[PDB]
RNA sequence: GAACUCGCUGUGAAGAUGCAGUGUACCCGCGGCAAGAUCUGCCGUGGGCGCUGGAGAACUGAGGGGGGCUGCUCCUAGUACGAGAGGACCGGAGUGGACGCAUCACUGGUGUUCGGGUUGUCAUGCCAAUGGCACUGCCCGGUAGCUAAAUGCGGAAGAGAUAAGUGCUGAAAGCAUCUAAGCACGAAACUUGCCCCGAGAUGAGUUCUCCCUGACCCUUUAAGGGUCCUGAAGGAACGUUGAAGACGACGACGUUGAUAGGCCGGGUGUGAGCUAACCGGUACUAAUGAACCGUGAGGCUUAACCU
RNA sequence: GUGAAGAGGGAAACAACCCAGACCGCCAGCUAAGGUCCCAAAGUCAUGGUUAAGUGGGAAACGCGGAAGAU
RNA sequence: CCCGGCGAGGGGAGUGAAAAAGAACCUGAAACCGUGUACGUACAAGCAGUGGGAGCACGCUUAGGCGUGUGACUGCGUACC
């Protein structure tokens, strides 16, 4: 406990947290870039990795595991076609994140992901 | 006589020379260069203090690397001082491994424990306090392979020290 | 009622933090243990300062703490001693048990972050095929790590000093005597012998290394003060982080790179595929440039060395 | 007699033991009880001894023992 | 007029004897909370004060040792009803 551990706790329920992954980046990969708190960031960038390095591989059983993880038509669709002719010389670090001081809100801080390509 | 100070690369049970697996510790012996050797009458108790390993020059700050220098040796992990026989003296410089070390079978091993947390009163009581990461001192142990080829030392049993943590072996004189 | 709210001993309309004696303690915090929870008491861990020029480490080390556990057998030995019978100093060796320290590799458990089977319902235009909810829906195994049901070391030997006791020689007191003269051995009881912390030990210890080698002004005239420049060595806040961690704190990396993330390869798991945490490579990404604190030779007195 | 309704000084503090009844002030001296190796002030004073046991410096009755006590 | 948020509030100018009279509006002490001034304190034990007291800054008789602010320390000192 607390040594040789991967990944943050984030109390929550297991396939609530699960589900929220899931959703994050669903929509971070709609949106090419989102702003959330670097505790969860980190997280997301950790989670979302897989699947774009998966994406370079092009085969029905990718394309079904792309769709269970990911349950988005769209998401699949656009998947496998764009994201890795874009970064087929990249090998890993596809994304970034850059803080953004904290929210006034309730004193949370944030930080941008977004693609390293992020264009073109 | 002389000690020796290295790292854990593993414990695992390995057969015997019979064929029978027994536990066995996985000791790397790493060539310790002599960097100070002390005297009785410049400061009081005579003894040798050695370095092993070789770290980069950006984490040793310059006054080190000039007590280094005065030492004749490259900077490596640390430090660590070593009681003399109150016989023969060594020279600054060379090291040593091994060697004699399959003369015994009575040497003492000395390291670290698990990186443990501040754990509760139930768990460790059963008053919040620490658990391991602290030296060790057992001792009456037994070496089993002495293959200086490899640069590794074997002792029976297992051996006090964490993962990838310092640890040093000792030619005891306890039983 | 106010506190600059220590322990022990003695007195006490009778268990004294406030009385007399005695011992200890750098000042101020955080998390626990509840003996009497605002407070005192005990353990883990921090901020300010001192160790006298600053910083970096490495240690002697006074002092405090962990423990002196135990059954059996073997050549000794049915032998010496002992009338026969009975029956050793041996304590050298191995073999179990209660406990601490240490590691998951063997025994497995856990390992809701890995895989597979599958009931009800909803969803993807529809089948197949996938995902949410029903404790991880319910089960079968399990990567790394933690685990006892697993084993590794163990209670030394030895040395100093010993009480009782046992004594070589021997008078006062033509004897004896452990003592008056010469003058020893000796308990498992004390210490040391192994290790942890430990120079806040204010008696503030020792070793080595790196750096600061300017100027000017004033006063009540000195470890005096002030102004411009300088910002050295070293440290820390940030960025990546850890087998260190409640917060502190410690270690490694920081473009002169494998510190973290991801990719490839290898192995395990599950069942040709996925593979979290196991190992080698990879700068593909994040780790920047910078900024901050930190000096300008170190005070006085006595003695030996060349002047 | 004390306190009640007398301070102060000595006995380790101790209301009950001993000396000793404060008008006030004064950087003077002399004494009561009690002490003169210090803490803490005064002789390490003098004469002849006991005590060699740390009794002194806690212990009866009883025959030097009795003697074991305040963690 | 300016800062400020086109508010609240504040600061300059002016009126006003006076704004140390500004709509929380006569004078404005203590308890309570701050800043600066001068001193002490990070090896020292208890009703926290009492006499003694070197030092630390200032004005004084322009020293002549006087006081103001404090007390490192010393002997003593076991709250009121």
């Amino acid at each position: 406990m607390r040594h040789r551990k991967s990944g943050r706790q984030l109390n929550r329920n297991s396939s609530h947290r699960q589900a929220m992954f899931r959703n994050m980046a669903g929509s971070l990969v709609r949106h090419e870039i989102i702003k959330t708190t670097l505790p969860k960031a980190k997280e997301l960038r950790r989670v979302v990795e897989p699947l774009i390095t998966l994406a370079k591989t092009d085969s029905v059983a990718n394309r079904r595991l792309a769709f269970a993880r990911t349950r988005d038509n769209e998401i699949v669709a656009k998947l496998f076609n764009e994201l890795g002719p874009r970064f087929a010389s990249r090998a890993g670090g596809y994304t970034r994140i850059l803080k953004c001081g904290f929210r006034a809100g309730d004193n949370a801080p944030m930080a941008y992901i977004e693609l390293v390509d992020r264009s073109e | 006589m002389i000690g020796l100070v290295g790292k854990k690369v593993g414990m695992t049970r390995i057969f015997t020379e019979d064929g029978v697996s027994i536990p066995v510790t996985v000791i790397e012996v790493e060539a310790n260069r002599v960097t100070q050797v002390k005297d009785l009458a410049n400061d009081g108790y005579r003894a040798i203090q050695v370095t092993t390993g070789a770290k980069k020059a950006n984490r040793v700050t310059k006054p080190e690397a000039g007590h280094f220098a005065k030492a004749g040796v490259e900077a490596g992990r640390g430090l660590w001082e070593f009681r003399l026989a109150e016989g023969e003296e060594f020279t600054v410089g060379q090291s040593i491994s091994v060697e004699l070390f399959a003369d015994v079978k009575k040497v003492d091993v000395t390291g670290t424990s698990k990186g443990k947390g501040f754990a509760g009163t139930v768990k460790r009581w059963n008053m919040a306090g620490q658990m391991g990461n602290e030296r060790v001192t057992v001792q009456s142990l037994d070496v089993v392979r002495v293959d200086a080829e490899r640069n590794l030392l074997l002792v029976k049993g297992a051996v006090p020290g964490a993962t990838g943590s310092d640890l040093i072996v000792k030619p005891a004189v306890k039983a």
